[PDB]
RNA sequence: GGAUAGUCGGGGGCAUUCGUAUUCAAUUGUCAGAGGUGAAAUUCUUGGAUUUAUUGAAGACGAACUACUGCGAAAGCAUUUGCCAAGGAUGUUUUCAUUAAUCAAGAACGAAAGUUAGGGGAUCGAAGACGAUCAGAUACCGUCGUAGUCUUAACCAUAAACUAUGCCGACUAGGGAUCGGGCAAUGUUUCUCGACUUGCUCGGCACCUUACGAGAAAUCAAAGUCUUUGGGUUCC
């Protein structure tokens, strides 16, 4: 009965991850670390050392805060995009786990659209 | 294969061999004209009557008993409408068409079916003022189609 | 979904604002070679609240059926939201929101409405997948004072 | 020379069909005519579900997992290796492997 | 097969055969005669009747007009001939 | 005698102002000096008056009508009633 | 010099025996001897005068007031209307959206009009020649015709 | 039915008068049944038609359609604003 | 051809209900990077970027269910409900009786893009704007972004508008799935009928095998019934 819960939602990229912990609550955020910070290349944001390296600090910094339990929310990029979890995001669920932190309610809130608006590319696709 | 459509249905019904009442219709042939002449004094179609007694009275098919068509037996009794059955159909749908479309103006799918019954309606008429059912001045009219359906 | 309504000494109070079914779940519902059925309706309880409930239901397959389809008619599934609306007006109209939410924790609306959409089509997995609130009262502090207070 | 009995695509009966989207270059695909997968993963890795129980509450409280489609074009399901070119009396088995 | 006699076809195959595709094509209905369950009158419906029909005598619907052969309700006994 | 290709009414106009500008003012011409049926009474016969008066001749529905500039009843004001219809409908449960 | 019609409308006055003749702004579909209410309990219909408090969203209307009293400023000319957005029951103010797209709130007691301003699509016809300019300003003001500053 | 159908089986063999001053002439004489309005009528005609056929105890139906139509119905190039059936005959309007 | 009964349909029009997604606006918690690519670069961000929480607005679009499944003459048609007109198939001892097929000319409809105006304009995005790229990029790539994509009222008249296969009629082999209808089951199931299964038949979308038969072959149940050459009729 010793346990506070909040709340992990941690963005997924192919190009960057973030790593935004709250309260039970989304408002009065007591971390916000992105993965470019890590690392200085600009290439491996979202690579899973770099996403490790950033889960670690936040539960280095949640822990020293005083929140051990937290609820776990993942979500991609969403709405006309990939919408495919970022290699990141394991990495930092395995972080926050390995750290000593509690894990509860892993869950998925990928924006989804009702077939929403056209998506960049122009009929043809991100020809290379 | 339909006038106005790709499909092929043959569904139809089959007379029989027969040319006979049955054992224990004794119909006695009158009884049935006085019927029919009855069901046209209201004014309802010779095929709806004839499936009145079809399927109410149990009267088989009225010409191997009464030795007449319905709609012979009402011309000669004199209940002959002014118009054939199935002119008289085509232009109340045609009729029916045009009400609508002159209310919805964005149908070209209705404008498009008015077309094949009017294309329908001319035929037809066609026919019947050649074999001589009809007055030879038998003019269809777009405008006065209400005064010819009624 | 809980809204924060009321703050009395370090403990905040709230009231339903919502609720609904996660995504792994719906996606886990939702099938190929099966028809589904989706109906939404805006309720009044007996209080000043407006909620829109959405029900979504799935084509049951008998038992020994062998054909990989058991779809359903459009006809059918016109009957059947039908069916789903009748029965939402009945089990919410004499319900205030303690007693909706009541018949809501064991599915009482999907229990009650598969015995009466069993003579058009099986179905099964009849869950109220959302419910979403839109017109709160005058904060209701009176009726949330008499609400709690409890230990 | 007709090299499909489909002409690359199943549609029978139908003048249009909508389009949609590729996944890796998101191109114009019309809806039959595209290549779907299913991939249904977990929400951990093989060797992370010892981590996650040690580390989770709720009673070892079973994992979820994603269920995801994608649409695969011509060009990008032949460069993906989801679907391969195979030989003209092999392209008539539709059977999946 | 390349010895099939057409001219007298077996009953069975002809039962198994559209009433059109047969050798002579003719009805498959028949006219039944029914009685009221209360009552003593005798009626004679069509097996396929389009219009519902309506008994002289104290009695409820005879029949319903489905699409195919018509829906008999009612505790009564036919006879075909 | 068809005694006129394109222009219509708008052939009071000449050659001058354009024949976009002739155009677009031979529909709305057409459109003011057409016939409409009037609801209250079935008869062909209402006319503009002053661009918004609409008027019935003959013994009987001598009414007013306020319509639009070139027609009695324009799209927006036909969505704004059935709308206001629905409203209404649902308002009054 | 208005492109939308005028509507005389003959009430009973409640304290003295007399009539009183308004001046109502047409609204369209509107027809004479038509009976209007104008009130709190009035029925939403067109024509009929109501408080924006006592009507839903999203619902059409004209001669709306900016204040409870004014006797209508918004939504007068021909063709042109506002859309009722929302209502704020707390201190009770109604958000509206004016003809020019902008949004603004209203105390809950103003009255407006259902329904749209007669005159239907006055703009849509070219004037043609300055003549019918001549004569569309000539019952306005004098502020045609208009010389360039630069050719002065 | 319908009772445009039932209209047209009164047509063949039946009683009926057409317009305004007529189906006042029935209802005061009292062999009028049936009256059917059309639905862009006067409402002070309508008014005035539901009284006299209260007093003369005959049926007063204000169908859908309007006086276009309600003639075109009826048999007739011109509009016809209110019908009197007096007898229907083979039909079962009444 | 016309009725008539149960239907069936992502067929048409009008009104109407819902959905999250995208973008934007206010405010709130926070600070270092955020975006982007194979790597970059441009741009914006310690002034509060990105992210996250509440509310509201805009227009677009109906994901999953979505299928070698359905409808429509084709183009095309996928949120709910209501109304209007209509359509095929099926059942039928229903009605008329040759009322039929094909079309020069002649007319209706006719994707997308393009035009005239009005309203509307979130995303994408011709033209264009910048930064790597090779020797030159001027094009692919990233961000922004014009006309355009939406709707209303008028235009035109074409595409790989494809089944690269004109329409009507008759005959021609084996199987199993599939949609709609009908017939039969002392078969299963359901609080008078529905769901499942099996058999027969009609009308469609198709699939596998075979080739008596055809073709130059690929292949074709039509592209077969053609040197054993002739059922009828338009276009080329
Ligand atoms: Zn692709
Ligand atoms: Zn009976
Ligand atoms: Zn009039």
């Amino acid at each position: 009965g010793e346990l506070v819960f909040g709340v992990a939602h941690i963005f997924a990229s192919f190009n960057d991850t973030f790593v935004h912990i709250t309260d039970l609550t989304g408002k009065e955020t007591i971390v916000r670390v992105t993965g470019g910070m890590k690392v200085k290349t600009d290439r491996d944001e979202s690579s899973p050392y770099a996403a490790m390296l950033a889960a670690q600090d936040a539960a280095a910094k949640c822990k020293e805060v005083g929140i051990t339990a937290l609820h776990i929310k993942i979500r991609a990029t969403g709405g006309t995009a990939t919408k495919t979890p970022g290699p990141g995001a394991q990495a930092a669920l395995r972080a926050l786990a390995r750290a000593g932190m509690r894990i509860g309610r892993i869950e998925d809130v990928t924006p989804i659209p009702t077939d929403s608006t056209r998506r960049k590319g122009g009929r043809r696709g991100r020809r290379l | 294969g339909r006038m106005h459509s790709k499909g092929k249905g043959i569904a139809s019904s089959a007379l029989p061999y027969v040319r006979s009442p049955p054992a224990w219709c004794k119909a006695d042939a009158d009884s049935v004209v006085e019927q029919i002449l009855k069901f046209s004094k209201k004014g309802m179609s010779p095929s709806q009557i004839g499936v009145t007694l079809r399927d109410s009275h149990g009267i088989p098919q009225v010409r191997f008993i009464t030795g007449q068509k319905i709609m012979r037996i009402l011309k000669a009794n004199g209940l002959a409408p002014e118009l054939p059955e199935d002119l008289y159909n085509l232009i109340k749908k045609a009729v029916s068409v045009r009400k609508h479309l002159e209310r919805n103006r964005k149908d070209k799918d209705s404008k498009f079916r008015l077309i094949l019954i009017e294309s329908r309606i001319h035929r037809l008429a066609r026919y019947y003022r050649k074999v001589g059912a009809l007055p030879p001045t038998w003019k269809y009219e777009s405008a006065t189609a209400s005064a010819l359906v009624a | 979904k809980l809204r924060v309504e009321d703050i009395q000494g370090k403990s905040c109070l709230t009231s339903f604002n919502g609720l609904s079914i996660t995504s792994d779940k719906l996606r886990s519902l939702v099938r190929k070679w099966q028809t589904t059925i989706e109906a939404d309706q805006t309720i009044k309880t007996t209080d000043g609240y407006l909620c829109r409930v959405f029900v979504i239901g799935f084509t049951r397959r008998r038992a020994n059926q062998v054909k990989k389809t058991t779809y359903a008619q459009s006809s059918q599934i016109r009957a059947i939201r039908q069916k789903m609306f009748q029965v939402i007006q009945n089990q919410t109209s004499s319900c205030s929101m303690r007693e909706l939410v009541q018949k809501l924790i064991p599915e009482v609306i999907g229990r009650e409405i598969e015995r009466a959409t069993g003579s058009i089509f099986p179905l099964q997995n009849v869950l109220v997948r959302k419910v979403k609130i839109l017109k709160a009262p005058k904060h209701d502090a009176q009726k949330l004072l008499e609400l709690h207070g409890e230990s | 020379t007709q090299k499909r009995r489909n002409n690359g695509r199943n549609k029978h009966g139908r003048g249009h069909v909508k389009f949609v989207r590729c996944i890796n270059c998101s191109r114009a695909v019309p809806k039959d005519k595209a290549i779907k997968r299913w991939t249904i993963r977990n929400m951990v890795e093989t060797a992370a579900i010892r981590d996650l129980s040690e580390a989770s509450v709720y009673s070892e409280y079973t994992i979820p997992k994603l269920y995801i489609k994608l649409q695969y074009c011509v060009s990008c399901a032949i460069h993906s290796r989801v679907v391969r070119v195979r030989s003209r009396e092999g392209r008539r088995i539709r059977t999946p492997p | 097969v390349l010895a099939v006699d057409l001219l007298n076809p077996s009953h069975e195959s002809e039962m198994r055969k559209h009433k059109l595709k047969q050798l002579v094509q003719g009805p498959r209905s028949f006219f039944m005669d029914v009685k009221c369950p209360g009552c003593f009158n005798i009626t004679t419906v069509f097996s396929h009747a389009q219009t519902v029909v309506i008994c002289g005598s104290c009695a409820s619907v005879l029949c319903q007009p489905t699409g195919g052969k018509a829906r008999l309700m009612e505790g009564c006994s036919f006879r075909r001939k | 005698t068809k005694r006129t290709k394109k222009v219509g009414v708008t052939g009071k106009y000449g050659v001058r102002y354009g024949a976009s500008l002739r155009r677009d003012v031979r529909k709305i011409e057409v459109q003011q000096h057409s016939r409409y049926q009037c609801p209250f009474c079935g008869r062909n016969t209402v006319k503009r008056t002053a661009a918004g008066i609409w008027c019935c001749n003959g013994k009987g529905c001598k009414k007013v009508l306020a319509g639009g500039a070139w027609t009695v009843t324009t799209a927006a004001a036909t969505s704004a009633r059935s709308t206001i219809r629905r409203l209404r409908e649902m308002v009054e449960v | 010099g208005r492109g939308a019609p005028l509507a005389k409308v003959a009430f009973r006055n409640p304290y003295h025996y007399r009539t009183d003749v308004e001046t109502f702004v047409a609204t369209e579909g509107m027809y004479t001897g038509q009976f209007v209410y104008c009130g709190k309990n009035a029925a939403l219909t067109v024509g009929n005068v109501l408080p924006v408090g006592e009507m839903p969203e999203g619902t059409i209307i004209s001669n709306v007031e900016e204040k409870a009293g004014d006797r209508g400023a918004l939504g007068r000319s021909s063709g042109n209307y506002v859309i009722i957005v929302g209502h704020d029951v707390d201190t009770g103010k109604t958000r509206v959206k004016l003809p020019s797209g902008a949004k603004k709130v209203v105390p809950s007691s103003a009255r407006g009009v259902v329904g749209i301003v007669a005159g239907g699509g006055r703009i849509d016809k070219p004037l043609l020649k300055a003549g019918r300019a001549f004569h569309k300003y000539r019952v306005k003001r004098n502020c045609w015709p208009r010389t360039r500053g630069v050719a002065m | 039915d319908t009772i445009n159908a039932k209209l047209a089986l009164t047509m063949k063999s039946g009683k009926y008068v057409l317009g305004y001053k007529s189906t006042l002439k029935t209802l005061r004489s009292g062999k009028a049944k049936l009256i059917l309005i059309a639905g862009n009528c006067p409402p002070l005609r309508k008014s005035e038609l539901e009284y006299y056929a209260m007093l003369s105890k005959a049926n007063v139906h204000h169908y859908a359609g309007t006086n276009i139509d309600l003639g075109t119905a009826c048999g007739k190039l011109f509009r016809v604003g209110v019908l009197a059936i007096t007898d229907a005959g083979d039909s079962d309007i009444l």
